[PDB]
């Protein structure tokens, strides 16, 4: 049993008709002060699979080393490590949520929740989610912390179900993904500007997007706001 | 519970989901969250049900004395003025969390109210347990200068995603629009998007299923003549 | 503090027939009131006609049911590709979850088949591994309002025949698949109505001799 | 205090009454009545917190008596059961309840019907064939819910409770010292002095 | 849970109720609370729920041990001890058993062992054990002798579960009947409470309280 | 220790057509011990109809109180109370309580007799009001009435139909309830006559 | 919350963010935390929001029945009414103000009320959570007799650290200026203070 | 369980012992026997917590035993009591200590004297010429201080004990179903099957 | 405690403030929180006293053993030996290190470990109780490339705000300078700093 110190916030994600999307922002907030502003918490594996970490930094960075690790190992003694025996997202997914649930059995749990976004040999989009307790589940769209009551929401409005995934284009998707990391700007209270997103699809492959921003803004309507109730000036 | 106000042209509006519950169990599947303080001034309430329906009525009450008394029509920042004073006598123990909108011969306003008292301005709000899957709506699709469509639109789309989002809202969709020099239209279940699909079977039982003891005629009536 | 354990909602029903058998449950999977995900099984087909759900905690619900399609393939292994019986499924289960009796599976465990004499079966366990074999039973979130239902409207509890008033029973006669899944589906809906954590989709798999079959229905997503 | 019993028959209502009273380790005495005639067809006993039994049932006594006296009347049992609750019922919210459980038997002299009436400290009143309060009922109920029949005279209400009695001595830890027994009929309240 | 057991002429009677609950939640009616150790041995279930089965389960494979390793019937003595000496192993851990073992060997004779989470064990003629034992003691007490017929021994184990169906919340259901002789034990079938009730009090006369 | 479930009991009430109906449990007890098989929890003040589960004291004190308040409404305006009008009573006597509550959930039941219109309503216990088309429940099977009524329930059943539907629901509901049970009562209310019909079930 | 007071050479000027948070949701990235008990006598407010409102609103009230009887009152009045509620009721609120008010005669004040009540009089003050970041920054950078636009300046750099470090801190950065000539609202959005 | 008394005469040593046994709310049990044999000349009495007791016993009643079988000798009542006082001093510093109370009385053949032994769960030792454990001491001690004398015959041991019997039978609050009475002498351990 | 590591043009340089306190007492007014645990890497130690010196001790262990077997260990190979003790015995552990050293390949490198054991390299870092009043001043202050003239100025004057601000901060400035010419100790006195 701990208590998280240097922590992470959202991460959010979508798949779309040809792969999957994956964002999370720069912070690594210690409390209420805003203390690292340049911590990268998308952690790609290979050139198929993106894991996105949120809560506590030192907890992610041993999950990053044994990521790096596994991508090490499985070379050890494989002719086809960068072919037919490469890891798929399915595999290095299943790996992290045994540690997870491991680990929250010796009440000593890695204080984080990931989401794993991919694609798979197949073409077949991947995205899971697990978290401190072990917990896992996959949907159309998934998101930690604040993401889920904010992200989730809006994403799903463009993908609601199944039978959506094939009907939304990358483009509509990244758009999506975009407008609510802006939206976790404006009402996170331990989120920042600057933020990292990642694409993986079947055709195009891997694409790493980072020092990103938030832009388009509204806040001219703050000027009209004066007071509490009855001011007037 | 997921209530919204958002302002428009020439007025202002809110909306609320009608689930109401106790614990994970829902009480009320077509629950009235909208409240009337005066013709035109409603307000949209979550937290403790008794709360939110008794502080609304009692100023309610107090401002139409004070209507009759100024021979005024009244006015919102008087209902915003009585219920925070009234919310922060209490400590924040009366739980209501109400959502303030109305017209009047100052204009349209809109204005938000928490427990302990504090209030809040401004051209878009949202309240209870549904209000961040709602504020995110807010912040993506609402612009200034809105008409009364477009802000009719944005509210129930703003409550929806409480609905559809949110385990502490459900049901339909209630609204009421405050329009400079009009009445003000109460629009109950504006939208009804979750109507129960037909059962597979019928379980209307054969007359004479369940066991009884005994019967009698019970008298309502009052003491008779003769 | 560190919590080891959480809930994740949903609800599952499993009902037994003449040669038939269901397993029924939600797809709605959550915590406080956020939604996780619509569509997660929660209902699994562990193979020699044996299906199975572990409702509650889904990381130890996970975990249970990893174990025991894990113990059907040793079974498999060490007593030459032997069929294991739902009767002996369920004894195995008892002593996976009382294992842990000092830090138990946070789950309502439901299984379902046929029996040795092709005859429909159920068994439900508590969290820490009783059991017991049922012609009907409910689990998770909503099981307090689908059983007094399935007492009145399988078992004809409280009914009686008409003219008699009280003196002579209704009858107990069976109820054919299509009949069961009408009760199900119904079960649902109404537990959809008026439970918080219930909704989304419906899944059910049925169980005869045929081998496992399944049936998908959406509900209502508020 | 522990264990008192009631049973209402035929023509009367048999109030059962322990005798022991215990403060902690001693038992200061063995010859406690824990009763109170509130008029000559009522008599109410009474059972819990030390102090407080006393103080509350010679409280209603003083009330009782004085409507008496003002009337020229006795109260019905039900009138007189329904004031105890009510007093008990304002009680519960007050800065310190009364901690009391009593029990209220009365021959009601116009219909010429024995009452048993079981009132707790919260104000819960109920009428009953037979009761108890505490760990009594616990021992007791299952034997008057065999042998009790509404038609028993008071010579076969007094062996039926001679039987609730012995279960008692033979299964409660506590040594309750006996019972004095009341019986409350038509010709008013008198005590079986051998039990 | 109200469970009883006594020994008499006819040998021992055992008699249990069939309710499981979860709070005030009632989770099953139709429990069975008398575990079939072997064809001689009974073992009755109060308490934790898994906690009994498991371990009385587990019980019959050790009697099954020891009469394989012995060539010998095991004495109702020894049975008891083995679960006694078990539990006393686990305690301070949260174990929640209350039981009694039942048996007819030539040796002991109709016995009947009190064992319980705590490490008593206790031989004995009658015991009731569970939230309802106090009642179904009242009735016992009363009517009992050891000059009873196997008929009306069965009946008065049955009352007495009955009395506590009655009057206790957390028991209920129905009433499972068995009746231990040297040559085994013998089921006599369960019986609704809601059938049992209205029958008793019709030809007993009994419940005049309640309104039929 | 929980006020609202040391005595136990269950009360239900639903709607038909020109009719409504409303039934409860008979069990009063202490926690595990049953107590009494009498304690019926259904009023009535004129045509109204009033069924109160929880704490049992308050239970008795607010039937007394409703008593008295609809007597003295009589009294004054010459007039039997109405549904409506009576549930606005209940709801504003609960909550002058606020902060030292009545630990009970009441439910009304009757029909205006005016307008001619089935009416039923529920409360919490401090005053707020569910108003519902279908029905209303209340007690410690609260959770097993909702999954009862929910599916067994359908619109414009005729009197006797209803009270089939209705008794079913509190039976199956009650059975699986430690603290409910011990008898029933069912109240079948039509515009000028009121059957009242005592349940045979089990007694456990 | 982070909010500061300067005096200068023509007066004072006030300076606040505009988030208010309830635990790490933003409930409001638009507030306007200074508010005005009089005409030329303004307060920021930190702590609950709740009390500072309820306590500047019986301040308004208190100062208005003051100016019917007795003409306008002095910024230190007006302090020592904030003083009195929040020394008096100091087991109950949780408020830190800070007055700022322009006379003719005493020109630009400021007096700090921290939680516990007591009343301190500052060439300039600052407060909040947001604050504890930049008393190394405020006291290097401040001078006495500061011209409007070096103030102005000197707020606007000072807040922007605030909201940069402080996470209960943000939104737009919201000034009042109060001098001889009147009352001037002034705002500076995120584009604009976050590239300083 | 509850009482248990010891008392060390002339020529012998007499202890006594409740028969009750008590879960909670019932008396499941009310012939009980809180004793074992040592051996032919030495018994021990018992009182604690549920389970711990008769294990306790037993377990020293199987070293004993041993003891003789491997000596073909028995052991001195003194040795007997300090080997006990060993084994609880040993286990009250344990994961979870024998919560068990007992007496220990003996005739030693050699010395031709009867020995009393008082020893706690904690392992405290004291050789007395009578001795208790619990709350029994509380209203026993007073009539064995003022009556007891040690040329006393086991009669008048008896006698004298009966009388401690009955104090407790009046003053104690708990029915502790009468005392099993043994005695201990030269001819080895005997019970007094009417008391 | 106020600590900070700053990366320049020909190095790094390490500060710290000398003060030690048993709640309100200072134990120890002239501390040595510059501690070496290689010839040209170094640490600043805020937190346990007893936790850090432990940890550091050990550090100085496993670089002075590496060095026997591999030769010189580079700064963040020392670093993640301090990250190595401080995660694995988080739970155990109250230690809030500054790792500062000096390559010739990799030139000045700093890396600050907080409480949980996490890593970050920075161009520069501050940390202890006194850190928190000087984000602001260093974030507007701090430069890339700076001469081992101004580095000395901006630790001396952001410490000495630190030490202003900040109860358990206190005593004489120490420093250490880290380049390819050696090692040098710097000390500042109060009547120096204070008057900056
Ligand atoms: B919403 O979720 O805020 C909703 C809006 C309400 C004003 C109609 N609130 C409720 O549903 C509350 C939730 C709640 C539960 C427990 C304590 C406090 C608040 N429900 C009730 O107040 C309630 C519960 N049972 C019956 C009636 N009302
Ligand atoms: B009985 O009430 O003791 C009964 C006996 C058991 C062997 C079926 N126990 C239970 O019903 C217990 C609860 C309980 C009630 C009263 C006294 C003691 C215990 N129930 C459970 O252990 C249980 C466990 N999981 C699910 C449901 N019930
Ligand atoms: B600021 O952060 O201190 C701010 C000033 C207030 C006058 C608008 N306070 C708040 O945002 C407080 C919480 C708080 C944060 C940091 C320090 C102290 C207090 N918020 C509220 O009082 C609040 C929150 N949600 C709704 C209503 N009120
Ligand atoms: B500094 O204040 O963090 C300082 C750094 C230490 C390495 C010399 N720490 C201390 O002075 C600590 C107390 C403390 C103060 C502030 C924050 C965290 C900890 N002091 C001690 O560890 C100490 C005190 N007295 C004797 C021995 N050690
Ligand atoms: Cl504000
Ligand atoms: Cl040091
Ligand atoms: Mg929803
Ligand atoms: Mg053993
Ligand atoms: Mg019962
Ligand atoms: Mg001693
Ligand atoms: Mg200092």
């Amino acid at each position: 049993t701990q208590q998280p110190i240097v922590t992470g916030t959202s991460v959010i994600s979508m798949k779309y008709d040809n792969g999957v999307i994956i964002a999370a922002d720069n912070l690594g907030s210690y409390g209420s002060l805003l203390r690292f502003n340049g911590v990268e918490r998308l952690i790609p594996v290979g050139d198929n699979t993106v894991v996105g970490i949120s809560g506590d930094i030192s907890d992610m960075q041993h999950i990053e080393r044994l990521l790096k690790d596994l991508v090490t190992e499985n070379a050890y003694d494989n002719p086809l490590a960068d072919a037919e025996e490469a890891l798929e997202p399915s595999y290095i997914f299943e790996y992290l949520a045994t540690v997870m649930y491991q680990r929250r059995s010796k009440m000593n749990p890695l204080w984080n929740a990931i989401i794993v976004a991919g694609v798979q040999s197949n073409g077949d989009q991947f995205l899971r989610y697990v978290n401190l307790l072990g917990v896992t589940y996959s949907s159309p769209t998934l998101a930690t912390g604040f993401g889920a009551h904010m992200a989730n929401p809006l994403l799903r409005k463009v993908v609601d179900r199944e039978s959506d995934i094939p009907k939304t284009t990358v483009q509509v998707a990244e758009e999506a993904i975009v407008n609510a990391m802006r939206v976790l700007y404006y009402r996170d209270a331990r989120s920042s500007r600057n933020f990292s997103l990642a694409i993986i699809d079947k055709n195009t492959g891997l694409t790493f997007k980072k020092n990103l921003q938030v832009e388009n803004m509204k806040w001219d309507f703050a000027k009209d706001i004066k007071g509490y109730g009855t001011q007037k000036i | 519970t997921t209530i919204v106000g958002v302002k428009f042209n020439n007025g202002v509006v809110i909306a609320a989901d009608t689930r109401s519950t106790q614990g994970p169990i829902v009480a009320d599947k077509n629950c009235a969250k909208l409240h009337r303080i005066s013709p035109k001034i409603w307000c949209a309430g979550a937290g403790t049900a008794a709360d939110t329906e008794a502080v609304t009525q009692l100023i309610g009450s107090n401002i139409e004395l004070h209507s009759l008394y100024t021979s005024r029509e009244p006015r919102v920042v008087s209902a915003l003025q009585m219920l925070k004073q009234h919310l922060f006598k209490y400590q924040g123990h009366i739980g209501a969390y109400l959502i303030v909108a109305g017209v009047d011969p100052t204009g349209s306003h809109l204005f938000s109210i928490h427990a302990h008292g504090s209030t809040d301005v401004g051209y878009y709000l949202s309240l209870g347990s549904g209000s961040l899957a709602a504020m995110a709506v807010l912040e993506s699709h609402w612009k200034q200068d809105l008409t009364k469509e477009e802000a009719i639109k944005l509210a129930s789309d703003a409550i929806q995603a409480g609905i559809w989002n949110d385990l502490g809202s459900g049901s339909n969709v209630d609204v009421c629009v405050m329009e400079i020099g009009k009445d003000a239209e109460y629009l109950r279940n504006y939208l009804t998007p979750n109507v129960r699909e037909e059962k597979q079977k019928s379980y209307k039982f054969p007359r004479g299923t369940t066991a009884v003891l005994k019967e009698s005629i019970v008298n309502i009536c009052d003491i008779q003549e003769e | 503090q560190f919590n080891p354990y959480g809930d994740n909602g949903g609800t599952i029903l499993g009902i037994a027939g003449e040669d038939f058998a269901v397993l029924a449950g939600d797809t709605r999977n959550i915590t406080d009131y956020s939604i996780n995900s619509r569509y997660e099984p929660k209902v699994f087909d562990c193979g020699d006609n044996i299906v199975m759900s572990a409702n509650g905690f889904a990381a130890d619900g996970d975990a249970l049911v990893k174990r025991f399609k894990n113990s059907v393939k040793w079974y498999h292994f060490d007593h030459n590709d032997k069929k294991l019986s739902i009767n002996s499924a369920a004894r195995n289960i008892q002593h996976l979850l009382y294992g842990k009796r000092f830090f138990p599976y946070y789950v309502h465990t439901i299984i379902a088949g046929l029996d040795e004499d092709g005859k429909g079966a159920v068994y439900s366990f508590d969290p820490v591994g009783s059991y017991e074999r049922e012609q009907c039973r409910a689990g998770g979130a909503a099981a307090s309002l689908i059983m007094p239902f399935l007492d009145n409207q399988v078992n004809f509890k409280n009914q009686y025949e008409p003219g008699t008033n009280g003196k002579v029973k209704k009858p107990l006669k069976y109820l054919s698949v299509e009949e069961v899944i009408k009760l199900v589906r119904d079960s649902f809906t109404s537990a959809t109505e008026r439970h918080i954590q219930v909704g989304d989709g419906l899944e059910i798999l049925i169980v005869t001799k045929d081998g496992v079959r399944k049936e998908f229905y959406e509900l209502k997503r508020d | 205090m522990d264990i008192i019993l009631g049973i209402r028959v035929q023509d009367s209502v048999i109030l059962a009454s322990s005798k022991a009273v215990t403060r902690g380790i001693s038992v200061l005495k063995d010859s406690d009545d824990k009763t109170r005639q509130l008029s000559p067809h009522t008599l109410m006993s009474f059972a819990g917190e030390a102090g407080d039994t006393v103080q509350f049932a010679e409280y209603i006594q003083a009330n009782i008596q004085l409507y008496s006296i003002r009337e020229d009347y006795e109260l019905s049992p039900q009138a007189v059961s329904s004031f105890v609750r009510q007093e008990l019922a304002k009680s519960i919210r007050s800065r310190r309840p009364y901690q009391v459980n009593v029990l209220i038997g009365g021959y009601d002299k116009k219909k010429n019907k024995p009452e048993l009436y079981q009132i707790d400290y919260l104000g819960t009143k109920v009428e009953l064939p037979y009761g108890a309060h505490g760990y009594s009922g616990f021992y007791t109920f299952s034997l008057l819910d065999h042998h009790y029949r509404p038609d028993m005279t008071t010579e076969e209400g007094l062996d039926l409770l001679k039987l609730c009695v012995q279960e008692l001595e033979k299964r409660m830890p506590m040594d309750f010292k006996g019972v004095i027994v009341k019986i409350v009929d038509k010709d008013g309240i008198r005590q079986v002095d051998d039990f | 849970t109200t469970t009883l057991a006594f020994r008499f002429q006819g040998g021992i009677i055992v008699a249990v109720d069939s309710r499981a609950t979860a709070g005030n939640w009632v989770a099953s009616q139709t429990v069975k609370k008398v575990i079939e150790i072997n064809p001689f041995l009974l073992g009755t279930m109060a308490g934790g729920v898994a906690d009994c089965q498991f371990w009385e389960t587990w019980l019959g494979s050790q009697c099954r041990l020891h009469e394989l390793r012995e060539k010998e019937r095991i004495s109702v003595a020894a049975a008891s001890k083995i679960l006694s000496n078990l539990v006393y192993q686990y305690k301070g851990a949260g174990l929640s058993m209350g039981t009694m073992i039942c048996g007819y060997t030539r040796k002991e004779g109709p016995t009947i062992y009190y064992v319980d989470s705590d490490g008593t064990r206790l031989k004995g003629d009658i015991f009731c054990v569970g939230s309802g034992q106090t009642f179904a003691y009242g009735v016992l007490d009363s009517n009992y002798k050891w000059d009873l017929s196997v008929e009306d021994a069965l009946y008065l184990g049955k009352r007495s579960i009955l009395a506590a169906a009655h009057r206790d919340a957390y028991s209920g259901g129905s009433v499972n009947l068995y009746h231990v002789t040297e040559d085994g034990w013998i089921y006599h079938g369960n019986h609704d409470v809601g059938e049992l009730f209205w029958k008793v009090k019709e030809e007993e006369g009994s419940f005049n309280n309640v309104i039929g | 220790s929980d006020p609202s479930s040391i005595n136990g009991g269950i009360v239900v009430a639903m709607t038909g057509k020109d009719c409504v109906a409303i039934a409860c449990d008979l069990r009063l007890g202490s926690q595990s011990l049953g107590v009494s098989n009498k304690f019926e929890k259904i009023f009535h003040y004129g045509h109204v109809f009033l069924g109160i589960t929880g704490l049992a004291t308050d239970v008795t004190t607010l039937n007394e109180m409703f008593r008295y308040k609809t007597n003295l409404y009589k009294l004054k305006e010459e007039r039997a109370i109405e549904p409506e009008t009576f549930t606005q009573l209940v709801s504003s006597s609960l909550y002058e309580r606020r902060f030292g509550p009545y630990f009970v959930g009441p439910v009304v039941a009757g029909i205006n007799s005016k307008s001619g219109k089935p009416f039923i309503a529920g409360f919490d216990l401090i005053g707020c009001i569910d108003e519902a088309k279908d029905f209303i429940v209340s007690g410690t099977a609260s959770d097993q009435l909702f999954g009862m009524c929910e599916s067994l329930y359908e619109p414009n059943l005729e009197p006797e139909d209803l009270f089939e539907t209705i008794s079913q629901a509190l039976l199956n509901a009650a059975d699986r309830d430690a603290l409910s049970g011990w008898g029933a009562v069912v109240y079948i209310i039509k515009k000028d006559e009121v059957v009242k019909r005592y349940l045979k079930m089990r007694q456990d | 919350t982070s909010i500061m007071a300067v005096t200068f050479k023509d007066g004072v000027i006030l300076g606040a963010d505009s988030r208010t948070t309830t635990g790490a949701y933003i409930a409001n990235r638009v507030t306007d935390k200074l508010t005005r008990v009089h005409d030329k006598i303004w307060c920021c407010r930190s702590g609950s929001a709740a009390d500072t409102q309820a306590i500047a609103d019986i301040v308004q009230y208190h100062l208005e029945l003051y100016t019917s009887q007795y003409g306008t009152p002095s910024t230190e009045t007006a302090a020592s009414v904030f003083k009195e509620l929040c020394y008096e009721n100091k087991d109950n609120l949780t408020a830190g103000i800070i007055v700022a008010g322009y006379d003719d005669k005493n020109k630009g004040e400021v007096y700090t009320i921290p939680l516990g009540g007591s009343v301190h009089k500052l060439p300039y003050a600052i407060a909040g959570s947001g604050s504890t970041f930049i008393y190394g920054y405020c006291d290097k950078n401040f001078r006495e007799n500061m011209s409007k636009e070096e103030t102005v300046d000197f707020i606007k750099h000072s807040l922007s650290q605030a909201i940069k470090w402080d996470g209960s801190s943000g939104g737009v950065i919201r000034m009042v200026v109060l001098t001889a000539a009147g009352v001037e609202r002034l705002i500076f959005y995120p584009d604009e203070y976050e590239q300083l």
